[PDB]
RNA sequence: CUGGGGAUAACAGAGUCGUCUCGGGCGAGAGCCCAUAUCGACCCCGAGGCUUGCUACCUCGCUGUCGGCUCUUCCCAUCCUGGCCCUGCAGCAGGGGCCAAGGGUGGGGGUGUUCACCCAUUAAAGGGGAACGUGAGCUGGGUUUAGACCGUCGUGAGACAGGUCGGAUGCUAUCUACCGGAGGUGUUGGCCGCCUGAGGGGAAGGCUCCCCCAGUACGAGAGGAACAGGGAGCCGCGGCCUCUGGUCUACCGGUUGUCCUACAGGGCAUAGCCGGGCAGCUACGCCGCAGCCGAUAAGGCCUGAAAGCAUCUAAGGCCGAAGCGGCCCCCGAAAACAGGCGGCCACCGAGGGCCCGGGAAGAAGACCCGGUUGAUGGGGCGGGGAUGUAAGCGGGAAGGGAAACCGACCCGUUCAGUCUGCCGCUCCCAACAGCCCGAGUGCUACCGGG
RNA sequence: CCUUGUCGGUUAAAUGCCGACCUGCAUGAAUGGCGUAACGAGGUCCCCACUGUCCCCGGCUGGGGCCCGGCGAAACCUCUGC
RNA sequence: AGCCGAGGGAACUCGGCAAAUUGGCCCCGUAACUUCGGGAGAAGGGGUGCCUGCGGGUGUGUAACCCGCAGGUCGCAGUGAC
RNA sequence: GUUACUCCAAAGGGUGUCCCUGGCCUUAGACAGCGG
């Protein structure tokens, strides 16, 4: 007989659209730095550089050549606290507290909001949570945050969401959330230059597609081409079992899956739209816009290589989960090149 | 991080872009698009095309 | 260390494409008896189910002598590649391509045959192998 | 040709296993001597159903087939990859055996071939099952029609489980199954949003080379290792378009033949042919893919009796694998204990759909952003890009003609003109006018207030 | 037939093709024997050139397929259908 | 049913099936073998547009159809498509 | 093992455990340790 591996992965299925477009955080890192352990931003485009090689193994200490993505970040709002107990079989929520004073565009997510809810009762709900938290039947503390795209004037409608903080206490991450709930965050209060990061979001769609281009399915003979099978596969399985199994391939959904991807460097975080190099101050914008995306206003970050989804798409962003042992400095790499040039 | 020179029409070039085209003899010619290079092989002549720099150097001649 | 002081080999950081099937034809540019070379494998390659093997710039390969001398043809040699048409990149971003498709005939353990190298070769070819920027007067 | 037959063969099935493949007991004898490192006769005892036969239980119009290509899955009697024990094991290696089926096991030459033979590589290039897996999936080389040739046999018509040339390939999917997409009812009041995660899937990773260790231990010399540490690639998987290549029947230019009288601008000839090409799609391009914790197998040990000694086991401990489980990724409230939290309505109206302008999404449905609290589409103004310097006017031009004047092409006016499935500013036109679905009833048997 | 006979040439590698041999199972002289220029939509082996046949597939066009309006069958069919 | 495809060029397959290459006209030059008629368009090579002109053949012909040469110039490409 | 039969493995082996039988030993036996 002949051997080969089998054509495709059978652990992205079902290969089905997303649930959603806001992508979904399943599993959070053990970090001790109390922090929120992640950021979101919108998608812009690609350009590459030129710098001095930091990370280990051969090719360090040389100029090289780096492709980078720029993910457009504003401030986000805290509005929520959220505690969590433990039931028979997992957690489970316990309590939330709202701020009372929140925009007018989020009623165009969560259409129904509340009515009277001033600062007495604001604080009223914040002092219970309190005394509950110091009781002891409580697991974790998270956050609720939303975006603010009115700046960038991308949309009006937000995204809403919930990020974790660190550390294996309670009390401390209390705190750090009473602080923090009313206000604005931004990038360069949590996300560190140099940090491996993963990336999730929703991919780009392909619509219905074949085996050949979704499975990797092998092109029949010139005679089957020319018979009306070029493009299909042979079997759809033997005699017994008397059944098609799952593990055949066949046609349907291409794109628009949620994935992550591991170990995205984050090089450069920047301030209102401009690099500051050591030496002087300098544009990311290249000369007519990105193609498909405007111009950039607030900040951004850089991204070594590619992530998941198209220009304009939610992407979320959190320290790595599944970090190697031989990692790379956390401090800004030297640069020395930036293209501005056309890119379309 | 140097700009190099493109030798159809003569245009500083970006690093990270471009070729490089090497003779068995050891001469070297750099290319900036794919544009220049099909013109350069096929045989046209930059020096009648008034968006390289031939052009200025022949207008000199005149 | 055990042998370094002379040793045939060494480290490139490129890996160019791999351009040159199995059935190709390539050019000799040494001076051994050899002129024309047919690739029948590549050594260090395994692959999968009805695909060939391919070879680039730095690459040791089995060949046939198709035209030649008397004593050379219908023999079975190995060979380095040096040159090969299609692109390939270079760290700073740059790419190279250079005119035609030669090897040089050299011995299953580095050593080469021959004694000058006529026209230019890759450098890669000559990190990886010690002994031929020795014989060519052209390294790019 | 007809009439019929599974009362009767070839083909796969069932039954059986002489043969077949894979094994075992005993100890003759061989191994410098030494029955058991290895080999094990003669005789005796078996497993499997992957060879072949025997029988004739199913099927004579269900389908009659060999090989190949494509595609999925399983067994272990293990070829490599992980871990160990004996050696007639110095090292490098070899031979023989135990656990282990997670991954891999490829490319070519003649032949219709399966197998077998050969080449060059490789960590190694294992053997089998699935109706001798797979023709409502392809092909059609072989084989079993009708044509013809040779050799033998035959008085002849003619035959050959002998060779050779040639010789039809049908389907609108009724039911189930699978891949993907939607609409309902239920969850004992309805609707927003955000979370838990029962369970299910996973190879998401597998392997090789180089430096060093070290010309070191071992070895008379020849030769020649290992743990730790650093790096690189091949096969596989999942994504992106900055760079490079391909296409680009948007767009720009050059040119042939003919027609619109000639210029100019156009139609037709596969976009007429040629060259270049942005967005978009794509790979020949580029980015990413942990080893750690737990419990075990073969095996190696401690304590320790039965059996006052001894003994890894009987009872009890400690270690110990690419294998099992979890950490990680994908799906997932129809998870029938049919969930948890916050908020808004009900006991006119919270919310939703149609409709309008569009795509980042798309076979219909669904999905996403916007709708005058407005830059969603168009336009105008500018930026960037693709081609490549428009028509007209003025001057020159090989040469010709009395002269007026012809004249392919060239220079200037001109980084020009044409175009923009790209960005920005700006309310100049249009996102108006509206229309429909919609919870709303209670009792005893109650839980905790009244 | 034993047969992929043997020796040589052609290939990295030859159950092939070509050239020699002869124990012709079972050649042979008008059921003609050996040759043969030119011819053949005849069978067969090699070389050069050419290529998406293949490595390994990708992009584009027109017609269908899909939605909408209209006309409108049949083959098949015990009942059913994990 | 059709158009293009980088780098390699039959590694595909029973088999180079299918597709591609060549392609009109003038000049040069053309083998083995041969039934001396052929092979033979063997093979292999160079040229080919537009414009300005100069000459020749037949003819009474600044009617008509044909045959040779120089110079200038444009393009990736002059049997430019068919 | 939970199989009347229909439909279910051997030769060869076992200080695994529960029992029968018959010899030899025993007031110093059968192991140990101390020495000849
Ligand atoms: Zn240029």
């Amino acid at each position: 007989k002949i051997h080969r591996p089998r054509r495709g992965s059978l652990a992205y299925s079902p290969r089905k659209r997303a649930k959603s477009i806001v992508p979904r955080i399943r599993s959070w890192p053990k970090d001790s730095e109390v922090r929120m352990l992640g950021f979101a931003g919108y998608k812009a485009g690609m350009t590459h550089i030129l710098m001095i090689d930091d990370s280990p193994g051969l090719t360090k200490g040389k100029e090289i050549f780096v492709p980078v993505t720029i993910v457009e970040v504003p401030p986000l709002f805290v509005y929520g606290i959220r505690a969590y107990k433990q039931g028979y079989l997992g957690l489970e929520t316990a309590t939330e507290v709202w701020f009372h004073d929140l925009h007018k565009n989020v009623a165009r997510r969560i259409k129904t909001l509340p009515k009277n809810y001033n600062e007495e009762a604001f604080q009223a709900k914040l002092g219970q949570l309190e005394d509950l938290v110091n009781d002891g039947e409580i697991a974790d503390v998270r956050l609720l945050v939303h975006t603010q795209p009115w700046l960038i004037g991308l949309k009006k409608k937000p995204e809403v969401m919930e990020y974790a903080i660190g550390g294996d206490d309670v009390k401390a991450k209390f705190d750090y959330a009473k602080e923090k709930i009313g206000k604005e965050l931004r990038a360069g209060e949590v996300l560190h230059e140099g940090e491996l990061l993963d990336v999730i979001a929703v991919t780009k769609g392909k619509g219905t597609q074949g085996p050949v281009k979704r499975w990797g399915v092998k092109v029949q003979f010139h005679k089957a081409q020319r018979a009306g099978k070029g493009r299909h596969i042979g079997n759809l399985g033997p005699w017994h079992p008397a059944r098609v199994m799952w593990t055949v391939p066949q046609a349907g959904q291409m794109g628009f899956h949620h994935r992550t991807e591991f170990n995205k460097r984050l090089i450069a975080i920047g301030e209102n739209g401009k690099l500051v190099l050591d030496g002087n101050e300098i544009e990311i914008t290249p000369k007519g816009g990105f193609p498909h995306y405007g111009i950039v206003r607030s900040d951004f970050l850089m991204i070594e290589g590619t992530i998941p989804g198209s220009f304009k798409r939610i992407i979320r962003v959190r320290p790595a989960i599944r970090p190697p042992k031989k990692k790379p400095p956390v401090e800004r790499p030297q640069i020395t090149y930036v293209s501005r040039e056309s890119k379309q | 991080a140097r700009w190099n020179v493109c030798s159809y029409c003569g245009r500083e070039f970006e690093p990270g872009t471009g070729k490089m085209f090497v003779r068995n003899d050891g001469r070297v010619l750099f290319f900036c698009s794919s544009k220049c290079e099909k013109y350069y092989f096929m045989g046209r002549n930059p020096r009648k095309l008034k968006w390289t720099k031939a052009f200025q150097e022949a207008r000199l001649q005149r | 260390a055990k042998k370094g002081a002379g040793a045939t080999r060494g480290i490139s950081p490129v890996r160019p494409t791999r351009a040159l099937p199995i059935g190709a034809y390539l050019k000799v540019a040494d001076n051994s008896g050899a002129k024309v070379i047919q690739i029948i494998g590549v050594v260090g390659y395994k692959g999968t189910r009805r695909r060939l093997a391919a070879a680039g710039v730095g690459d040791m390969v089995v060949a046939t002598v198709k035209k030649g001398r008397p004593d050379m043809r219908h023999q079975v040699v190995r060979a380095v590649v040096v040159r090969q048409r299609k692109e390939y990149r270079r760290l700073d971003g740059m790419r190279v391509k250079f005119e035609d498709n030669a090897a040089a005939i050299v011995t299953p353990e580095g050593v080469p045959r021959g004694t000058e190298i006529r026209g230019a070769i890759a450098r890669e070819a000559a990190e990886r192998w010690v002994r031929l920027g020795s014989i060519a007067s052209i390294v790019l």
